[PDB]
């Protein structure tokens, strides 16, 4: 989850509307066993 | 004059702030005939007078030993020589409730036998509080925290006079910590720091304008 | 940064004599318990809070506060307040160890006089505004409040504040319920100004860490 | 004293009014001698 | 900060051939003298100052410069202009050497061509405004005005300029005066700009240090 701890403050002559860009990925104990086929696909 | 030379460091101390035997309590005895009132307790309270309650409202936790001077005068101001019992109930131990009770007689409770033709009574009491320092200012929730204090004439009858005795403390070997500033506003309770929304005085008198020198 | 210690001491444990060691948590309860903000504005009056009743309510810390009978540890305050570079005021951050709310009223009787309620001496999580500033509702000055451990919170030089404060108590062990030991405040002692088209409310951030936290009595 | 130098010069989208606070305390060559009771108290 | 020393020298005393030795205050004139601030605008020209009069009339330093009859002293100009983030513009300060204010007109005959009077010579603690700053008031263009020891006051780099001048004449004691020994010229090359709602107008303050002053012949 991600919260709205204090507020949003801006001065003057700025926006005050902004974005949060979410990235993730794995680390070393990230390990993955049994290969098989993905379903992304849906023709053959 | 023009003091060039540098003034005393002993008279900024705590202890020296504070030890000065000083006027705490006032108690008035009477000593009646149908109205047996007999007796006149004081419940031992430092906070009494708004001078030394300014003065240890500056300072969160103390810590000192007491000496109390009981000066004991008349209506008129002659001193017969009366025999006369004071006495000191510790906290939790309960209060005298007549002038002949036997709270009076009790061998716990220290008494001062001393007449009025003698010179004033004179006692010290220790650090009674079941904590390291006293606290006056008890942020939460949870009575006594010093001990109650008693006087009677000693008689077989009732006398016929009217008392007035002045109880002066004086404070020794007393510790502060934690200071805290000083109150501006007056006072409106006696055991709560509650001032007036209304009618807020402010801390520096008025002047005409900010650029002059009033 | 700038950390100022309060009264020059660092929160250390207690070296008491109870055969019932005191709990130490040392894994779940040492985590930053971040405080919802507070929207600052214009005709804002300021905050304070009650920290052994601020924290009761939230995950492991609250949950062996109350559940204890006896309880002592320093905090770590850490407060963020993110504002643009054209916006301009100041802030006063200060503890005050044993803060009294007192009440408002012209009455001298004992049982007519007012007298705050549960929710203005004990706010929670979510503190509480003040209604005279000027005297800290205690009828004490704001301006000789820099007696007590504080920062300055310019919006001009920097954004953060942080207050490492021992346990202060004339007992070393209180219980966490019932006692209040001490409280933050923030104050706009220069208001908030901004021109047309900014952000009309700043926020404020409040982070805390209970150093050495210690536990007794164990009970239902 | 404290007068005005040079100007309050300020950019657009900011406020031209600001506040100073001042503050005061003594030094490790302040003394004080002869105690006496304070007169803020009108009260007895 | 960037300090320029004007012509690599620093301001020294005297090693002249008088009995009399000259005196040296060392304490109540090695003080910052601050000036007043001036109001930099759009449609402004610039500014100068002649050094040895304006100080003839501001404290210790005028009172023992005026009742005196020889005088020596180099100077460590201090120059501030604070602005805000969104103005623009640009300032150039330098320093010169006898400068000599000329007149305005189309006269070629002696005592008929104009001449510029005493508050325009000597304008004293509250400086004068150029009418011609594309020639300096003096038929001497400012594009190669950068010969003199002179920073540029850039309102996007910095905000602070400095100069240490030492004595620069041909006889090594002058009378402070009857003589301005140079001038100080500060010129907005690059106009003033700011969007509407900030402040219309910039601030500029001046200090003075009299580094290295030397006095002589004491009279009513």
């Amino acid at each position: 989850t991600l919260w709205y701890q204090t507020n949003y403050v801006v001065p003057p002559e700025t926006p005050g509307e902004a974005y949060i860009i979410a990235m993730g990925a794995a680390q070393d104990n990230f390990t993955l066993k049994i290969c098989k086929d993905t379903d992304e696909v849906t023709q053959q | 004059r023009c003091v060039v030379n540098r003034n005393g460091v002993l008279e900024t101390t705590i202890n020296h702030f504070f030890s000065r035997s000083g006027l705490v309590g006032v108690v008035n005895l009477t000593d009646g005939g149908t109205d047996t009132t007999g007796y006149a307790t004081w419940d031992i309270d430092i906070m009494g007078f708004v001078q030394l309650r300014r003065k240890c409202e500056m300072f969160t936790y103390m810590r000192f030993n007491a000496e109390f001077t009981f000066v004991t005068t008349t209506k008129n101001g002659e001193a017969r020589p009366y025999m006369l019992q004071y006495m000191y109930v510790p906290p939790g131990a309960p209060k005298p409730t007549g002038r002949d009770a036997f709270q009076w007689q009790t061998a716990t409770n220290p008494s001062v036998f001393v007449k009025l033709t003698d010179p004033p009574a004179q006692v010290s009491v220790p650090f009674m509080s079941p904590a390291s320092a006293y606290q006056w200012f008890y942020d939460g929730y949870p009575n006594n925290m010093m001990g109650t204090f008693a006087v009677r004439v000693v008689s077989r009858e009732a006398s016929q006079l009217k008392l007035q005795t002045r109880v002066y403390m004086k404070l020794k070997h007393v510790r502060a910590w934690v200071p805290r500033p000083i109150r501006s506003q007056p006072y409106l309770l006696k055991n709560f720091p509650n001032y007036d929304s209304s009618k807020i005085t402010n801390s520096a008198r008025d002047r005409s304008s900010i650029k002059q020198a009033n | 940064a700038n950390i100022v210690l309060a009264y020059g001491e660092w929160p250390e444990y207690c070296p008491a004599t109870a055969v019932d060691k005191p709990t130490r948590p040392d894994v779940s309860v040492n985590r930053f318990y971040t405080l919802d903000s507070k929207m600052w504005q214009e005709n804002s009056t300021g905050w304070y809070w009650k920290f052994p009743d601020v924290l009761n309510k939230t995950g492991v810390f609250g949950q062996n506060a109350q559940f204890h009978y006896l309880y002592r540890s320093g905090f770590c305050l850490h407060v963020q307040c993110n504002a643009s570079k054209f916006h301009q005021g100041a802030l006063l951050v200060a503890v005050i160890p044993e803060f009294v709310i007192a009440g408002r009223g012209s009455n001298t009787k004992p049982n007519e006089a007012p007298h705050p309620g549960f929710t203005t001496t004990f706010p929670g999580t979510t503190g509480a505004t003040f209604h005279d500033p000027y005297v800290l509702d205690s009828g004490v000055p704001l301006s000789q409040a820099l007696i007590y451990p504080h920062q300055w919170i310019n919006l001009r030089t920097n954004n953060c504040a942080t207050v490492i404060v021992p346990y202060i108590n004339a007992v070393p062990f209180d219980s966490a319920i019932n006692h209040s030991n001490f409280g933050l405040i923030v104050i706009p002692v220069s208001p908030l100004k901004y021109s047309s088209g900014a952000t009309t409310a700043i926020p404020i951030t409040i982070t805390i860490a209970p150093l050495n936290s210690e536990f007794g009595g164990l009970r239902q």
